[PDB]
This record gives structure tokens, C-alpha cells and sequence, in this order.
């Protein structure tokens, strides 16, 4: 093994986990679950040179995505539909902040 | 109530079939919870009997047929239409999911429709089979993991992998509420919050018992997860500019529908002028 | 514009690697002082990610592996660069499983 | 006084063979790359001093200024082109590929070429479109930017050649003025000393902690911290465990930022008991 050069990891969209919470889904009680509890999503990530620029979004898509959600009823569950926004991010850019 | 002939049929693609079925009150047949094309017949010596032609055999097609008794007990079939063009009988996405309220024996019904076909259970990202049994008309039955499984056999001469399905045994005990408020004693105008704590069970309903509630705006509450391993739910109800009167007993009614266990805290919280 | 609605089920995230990207920090690299900076400001690690189906399973790696790199003390002089080299390694993991916890 | 025969800007088949004159009234000298190369010194009955260099078998890299100076800020400096397909973008140090800036202003990107007729464009490094930047096939792009980086391109041939990437960082950089505290000025034997200066203002800086265990006696090593990022806080922190006496004393933190070289002091006396 040779340590090579290091390399930045550019601003760039990179697939990344979006956690999908009950929270999102009904915050006045706790009586159901979501699934899938995750889903992937694509994201800026990545440096820039300096802290007067920050790797931000060029272009974002908010799309609706169908979950389930599972509230429970004597060891019978009730399964129902539901739609989450999910916001991905199609290009990025080292912004001058 | 009698068939012809039983109990288990294997039949040929396209080909044709009649299935009879008789007792002494009028009978029908019901192939997924609904009948289908039938014949009801009576005969002159109080005798019902019902009549269905299935024509043009095709995989689909495998599966339970019963026998009633309608305009308990009855009688059910299994049949095998061996189809080519059929890999693992499609089934619904209800089916795929696998809730679970305790540890117990699971099926996870991947059926084919040639009973001579070869079918391994697997992780879905797997490739040793699992020393499960196997059952061509209901599938794999034992213990799981929460995990995903998915079924794998060989049509013709190519391998074909069912669906994937999901194991979930939910998270249950005993409930035990927890409540408390930043201060009891608050002052006219000032914040009233309180938070109802309980840990065990993943799905709990909360339901909040209070003084303003009754012929009055009623308050949100807003519940939050601290811990996700041993649950650890939370729900807080919170009473910005606290009028008076709301000055009482706040109770914080905890039940899980997957049992019931039911448990409620109460406090009272007094607002000063 | 618009189109016929296709309902999109939303797909659970495997555990799975995935490239995520680690900040090198000049305390990281020299922690005495902070004469310099740091060159790259941040790299690509392969790491495990998704969920597992439940809470009390966890996505975890089964090969984890050290990578070493060459990173730059840069230090500044009347606006004049000097060129250090400095070493960080890296731990990448190249496979996951979840894992019943 | 300095004259070439015969200047200004030249363009050179690959391979040939070319002769350089400089002279003037005192010593003279040919420099390529700060140093200067293989010539021919001599002087003229007349009072006249001159250098030839003979630049053989002419390659790409040969291409760049060539000065005639006055040794053993007033130079003649003389643009030579080799245009050479086997080369692209001249090859220049990592310390060229990083601007560092104090203030705002015009900047260079450096991208040279060995031919003046290659179409040159500039490009953020993942970027398609050409940026509208001014050229200078001796110098390289123009303007004013952003801190991104930067890569230049052109079409050598047929194939599309793509520079090194350039990258444009303006330093955080202000007055300083240090601020030094302890967790408390006095202290007991066996106990913990700890000591923090913090300036505001610069993205580097050196910190210099003079104190009684220094000189004659294991230093110790502070540890420095970056609080908030935009306007640049860094924190040092000097920690002496198992406070032995004499510790007692002036404890200095002096820091100074050397790309404008300020400096600043501040002093604070702990006392240990037994
Ligand atoms: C002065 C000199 O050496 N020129 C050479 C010669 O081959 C020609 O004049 C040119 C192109 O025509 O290429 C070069
Ligand atoms: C033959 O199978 C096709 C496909 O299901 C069906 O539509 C048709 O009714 C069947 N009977 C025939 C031979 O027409
Ligand atoms: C009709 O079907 C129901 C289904 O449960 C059965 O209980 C009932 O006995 C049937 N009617 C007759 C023939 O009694
Ligand atoms: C819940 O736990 C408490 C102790 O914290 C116990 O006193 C109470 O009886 C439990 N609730 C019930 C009745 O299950
Ligand atoms: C709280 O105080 C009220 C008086 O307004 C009383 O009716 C109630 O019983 C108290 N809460 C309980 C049940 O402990
Ligand atoms: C809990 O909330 C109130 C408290 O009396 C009541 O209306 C409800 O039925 C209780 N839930 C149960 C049945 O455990
Ligand atoms: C020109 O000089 C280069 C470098 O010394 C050499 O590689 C090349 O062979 C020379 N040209 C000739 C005469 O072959
Ligand atoms: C540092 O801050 C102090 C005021 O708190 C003051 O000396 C000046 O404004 C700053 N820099 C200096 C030393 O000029
Ligand atoms: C910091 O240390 C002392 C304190 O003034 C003095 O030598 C000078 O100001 C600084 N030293 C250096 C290396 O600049
Ligand atoms: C199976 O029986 C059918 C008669 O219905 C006929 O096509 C043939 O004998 C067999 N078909 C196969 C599987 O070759
Ligand atoms: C009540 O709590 C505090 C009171 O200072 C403050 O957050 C706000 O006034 C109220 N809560 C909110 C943020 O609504
Ligand atoms: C040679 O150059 C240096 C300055 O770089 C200095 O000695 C003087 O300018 C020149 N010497 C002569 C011969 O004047
Ligand atoms: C420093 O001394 C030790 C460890 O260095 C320990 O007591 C603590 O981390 C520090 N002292 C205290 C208690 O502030
Ligand atoms: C530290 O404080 C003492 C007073 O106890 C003073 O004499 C000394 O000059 C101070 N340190 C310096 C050198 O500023």
C-alpha cells in the first residue's frame, strides 16, 4: 500500500439516507409506524476552498413518494397510504456566501 | 358436503376441468373470497349441488378453492396449474409485510405452480438456502429474524426470485406513564408545558385529559422519540399565555392497541394571577 | 406542463456503502498550533448506510479497511506558500450486513 | 542602454537552433527561470559588455521569458514560443496552482501554451461553459473571481487538453489583538492549571505561550480550537495537570499571523499555594 495523494471531494450530488419519521407523518400521537423507515435521496455534498463559499443546491426537485403507514388494532395491523415530500438535489455549485 | 375427487390437483395448461360439489342445503364455491362462474343445481332428492368449468388452464390459477354452504366447515382444494409463464404466484404487498404482535412461527407464502419445482429460501442478499420447510400451497414456515427474505427456483432452466419480503415483530410491554411539567405552579400568561414520558411499546396512543379541554380550544399535543432501541416516546402538551382555569388536573392517558395495556399519571398545575 | 399521476412507493434504503466525505481538519493534523491549512479540506470515504428493517437491527460494516493519504500543511508567508506533507488515514468499509442487536 | 538583437517576441520551429545578443555599457547578464543559463561572456575594446546564449535544439518547454540583466530593476525581457505538439499546458509548481489573496483584485490564472495560435478557454473546474476572462497566451487569464477552482483548456491536435486545476482563496486576515485567560489565577500543588488566548479576525496564526516550566524543563503543548468559522475565532489553550510550584509566575501568550506579520501580547500572573 502507497499512500496516495489525497483528493477533494467535490461539491457534487451524492446519494445519501433520508430518514422518513413518524414525525413527518402524524406529530399529535404515536399510535402507527412508517415504512420504509429510510429511503435514499441525492444531496450536495463535497467542499469548497474556502468559509466564504458553501457547496449548495443549483436545482432541487420536491417529489411526492407513497409510504405506509401501520397503526396497529388486536394483533391485526390497518395498513393505509401516504404520500411524503421527498427533496432531492439535481445540481450544486461552491456558492460565494 | 363431498367434491370430486380431492384433495390435491395437478392440472395441465389450457386444459379444461369440472368441479362438483354437493350437500343437502344449497352450495356454492368461492375462489378468493368471491364466486366465480358456477351452476347451482337442485335435485329431486333434497340435494344441492353447485358446478364450475375452468376452462383454459393457466398458473394463475393455482390455488384454494372451497366449497360452502350460502345462497365453518367446508371443503378446500388445492390446485396446480404447472404454467412456464408463471414463476411464483404474484400476491399482494399486504402479503409481503409480515407485522408480527409476538414471537411465533411465520409462513412466508412464496408459492409456485408446478409442485415439482425446486424452491430455496434466502436473505434477500444471500446466497446459502435456509434449512426452513418448505410447503408448495402455503410455502416457507419457521422462525425469522426482521429481516428480508426472498424465494428462489429454477423455471425451464433459468433462476427466478419471488419478491421480497419484509419480517417486523413490533416492540411491546407493559406501560407505565411518567408525567411531569417545567413548573407546576405558573403565573398568568406564561407557558404551560407538560410532558408525558413512556418507554417499552412502539405504537402507544396518548391521549390528553385537561381543564381547558371540555367546551374549549383543545390543545396539540406533540409526541417525539428520544431512544429508538428501547422506545422512548414522548409527548408534550404545551398551553402558551396560560389563561386561568387552566389551573387543574392534567391526566395522560396511555394505551397500546396491539394489547391494551392502559396507565395513566396525573398532575395539577396551578396558574398565580 | 404535467403528466399522469404514477404513484411513486417509496423504496427502503439498503444497508449498503455509500460515499460519504470526511472534513480533515487542521486540528486533526496539528492540534499545537494554527499556522497553516490544510490541503485537501475534504475527501471521499466509503461507508455503510441505510436502515435495517427495524430498530433493534443494525446496518453494520464486515470489512473495514485503512486507507492512508497524503494531505498539505500549507503555512503562509507574506502571502508566500510552504509545502508540508502530512498523513491521515482513511477507514473506508467495503461491506455491511445488518445485524440483529 | 540594454538592447537585443533583436527582441521582442519570438516563435520557434521545434528543433532549430537560435542566438540571443544583449550588451551594455556594464557586465550583462541572460536569465531563464531565476537562474542563469549556459552563455558566452565578453567585452568590446570600446566599453561595450555583452552574453549570448545558444539555445539548441528547441522543445516546448523552452518556451517563456528569457531576461538580459546587469550582473557580474531595469531589465529587457524577450518572449520566446516553441510551439510543440507533444506538449500541452506548460507545466507549473504546486505553488503556482494556489492563489492565495489578502484583498481584492485582478487575478492571473497562469494556464500557458506553447503555441500562440491554440484557442485557450477557462473553465470552473466542473463547468462547460467557456468564462468570458481576457487572454494572454504569455501570461495566461485576467480578472476577477471567485474561490473556486479554476482549469484551462484547449485542443492540441484533435484531442481536448485540460490544465491543472488553479485555485483562487482569499485569506481571512484583520488586526490582532489577543485576549488570555485562566480557569483561575490561583491555584493549588497537585491541582490543574489551564490558560486560554483567543484572537478573532485571521484564518492562520502562530501562537506563542512563554511561561515559567519553559525554559530548563519539559514545555508543554498547547492545544489550539476553532470556535466559530466565518469571522475567524481560534482558541489556545495552555493545560499544566499536577500544577507543581514555581509554575507560579508571568504566563505569555504573543501571536502573531505571518502573511502581514502583526503581533500581539498579552501577559496574566498565576500563583500555585501549597
Ligand atoms: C527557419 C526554420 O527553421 N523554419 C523551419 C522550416 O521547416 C519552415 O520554414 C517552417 C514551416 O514552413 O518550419 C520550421
Ligand atoms: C385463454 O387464456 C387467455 C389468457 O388468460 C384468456 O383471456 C382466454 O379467455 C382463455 N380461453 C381461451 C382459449 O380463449
Ligand atoms: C352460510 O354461510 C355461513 C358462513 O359462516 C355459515 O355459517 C352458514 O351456516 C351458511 N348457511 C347455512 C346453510 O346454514
Ligand atoms: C408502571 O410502573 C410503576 C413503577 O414505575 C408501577 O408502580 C405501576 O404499577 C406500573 N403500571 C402498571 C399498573 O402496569
Ligand atoms: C387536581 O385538582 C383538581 C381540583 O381542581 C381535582 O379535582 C383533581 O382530583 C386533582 N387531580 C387528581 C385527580 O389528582
Ligand atoms: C384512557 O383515556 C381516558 C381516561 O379515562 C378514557 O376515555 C380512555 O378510554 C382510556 N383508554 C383506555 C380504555 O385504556
Ligand atoms: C534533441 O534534444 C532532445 C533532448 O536532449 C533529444 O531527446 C533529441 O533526441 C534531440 N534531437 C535529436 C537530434 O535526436
Ligand atoms: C482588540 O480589542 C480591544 C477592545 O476590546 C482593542 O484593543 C481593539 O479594538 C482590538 N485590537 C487592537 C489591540 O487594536
Ligand atoms: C513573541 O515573544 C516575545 C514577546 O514580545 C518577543 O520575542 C516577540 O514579540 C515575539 N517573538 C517572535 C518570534 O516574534
Ligand atoms: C398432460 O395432460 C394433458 C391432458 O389434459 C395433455 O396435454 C398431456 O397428456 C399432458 N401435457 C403435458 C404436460 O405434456
Ligand atoms: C413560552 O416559553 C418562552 C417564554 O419566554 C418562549 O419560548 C416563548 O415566549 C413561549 N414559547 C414559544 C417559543 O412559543
Ligand atoms: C547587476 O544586477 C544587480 C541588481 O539585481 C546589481 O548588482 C546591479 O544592478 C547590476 N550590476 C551592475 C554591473 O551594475
Ligand atoms: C485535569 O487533571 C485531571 C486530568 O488531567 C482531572 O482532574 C481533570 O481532567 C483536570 N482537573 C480538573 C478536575 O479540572
Ligand atoms: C503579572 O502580575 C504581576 C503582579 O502579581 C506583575 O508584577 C507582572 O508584571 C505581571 N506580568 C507581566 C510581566 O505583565
Amino acid at each position: 500500500t502507497i499512500a496516495e495523494p489525497a483528493m477533494i471531494a467535490e461539491c457534487k450530488t451524492r446519494t445519501e439516507v433520508f430518514e422518513i419519521s413518524r414525525r413527518l407523518i402524524d406529530r399529535t400521537n404515536a399510535n402507527f409506524l412508517v415504512w420504509p423507515p429510510c429511503v435514499e435521496v441525492q444531496r450536495c455534498s463535497g467542499c469548497c476552498n474556502n468559509r466564504n463559499v458553501q457547496c449548495r443546491p443549483t436545482q432541487v426537485q420536491l417529489r411526492p413518494v407513497q409510504v405506509r403507514k401501520i397503526e396497529i388494532v388486536r394483533k391485526k395491523p390497518i395498513f393505509k397510504k401516504a404520500t411524503v415530500t421527498l427533496e432531492d438535489h439535481l445540481a450544486c455549485k461552491c456558492e460565494t456566501v | 358436503v363431498v367434491t370430486p375427487p380431492g384433495p390435491e390437483l395437478v392440472l395441465n395448461v389450457s386444459s379444461t376441468f369440472v368441479l362438483t360439489c354437493s350437500g343437502s342445503a344449497p352450495v356454492v364455491w368461492e375462489r378468493m373470497s368471491q364466486e366465480p362462474p358456477q351452476e347451482m343445481a337442485k335435485a329431486q332428492d333434497g340435494t344441492f349441488s353447485s358446478v364450475l368449468t375452468l376452462t383454459n388452464l393457466t398458473g394463475l390459477d393455482t390455488g384454494e378453492y372451497f366449497c360452502t354452504h350460502n345462497d365453518d366447515e367446508r371443503k378446500r382444494l388445492y390446485i396446480f396449474v404447472p404454467d412456464p409463464t408463471v414463476g411464483f404466484l404474484p400476491n399482494d404487498a399486504e402479503e409481503l409485510f409480515i407485522f408480527l404482535t409476538e414471537i411465533t412461527e411465520i409462513t412466508i407464502p412464496c408459492r409456485v405452480t408446478d409442485p415439482q419445482l425446486v424452491v430455496t429460501l434466502h436473505e434477500k442478499k444471500g446466497d446459502v438456502a435456509l434449512p426452513v420447510p418448505y410447503d408448495h400451497q402455503r410455502g416457507f414456515s419457521g422462525i425469522f429474524e426482521d429481516r428480508s427474505y426472498i424465494c428462489k427456483t429454477t423455471i425451464g432452466d433459468r433462476e427466478v426470485d419471488s419478491d421480497a419480503y419484509y419480517v417486523y415483530r413490533l416492540q411491546v410491554s407493559s406501560i407505565n406513564v411518567s408525567v411531569n411539567a417545567v413548573q407546576t405552579v405558573v403565573r398568568q400568561g406564561e407557558n404551560i408545558t407538560l410532558m408525558c414520558i413512556v418507554i417499552g411499546n412502539e405504537v402507544v396512543n396518548f391521549e390528553w385529559t385537561y381543564p381547558r379541554k371540555e367546551s374549549g380550544r383543545l390543545v396539540e399535543p406533540v409526541t417525539d422519540f428520544l431512544l429508538d432501541m428501547p422506545y422512548h416516546i414522548r409527548s408534550i402538551l404545551h398551553i402558551p399565555s396560560a389563561e386561568l382555569e387552566d389551573s387543574g388536573t392534567y391526566t395522560c392517558n396511555v394505551t397500546e392497541s396491539v394489547n391494551d395495556h392502559q396507565d395513566e399519571k396525573a398532575i395539577n398545575i396551578t396558574v398565580v394571577e
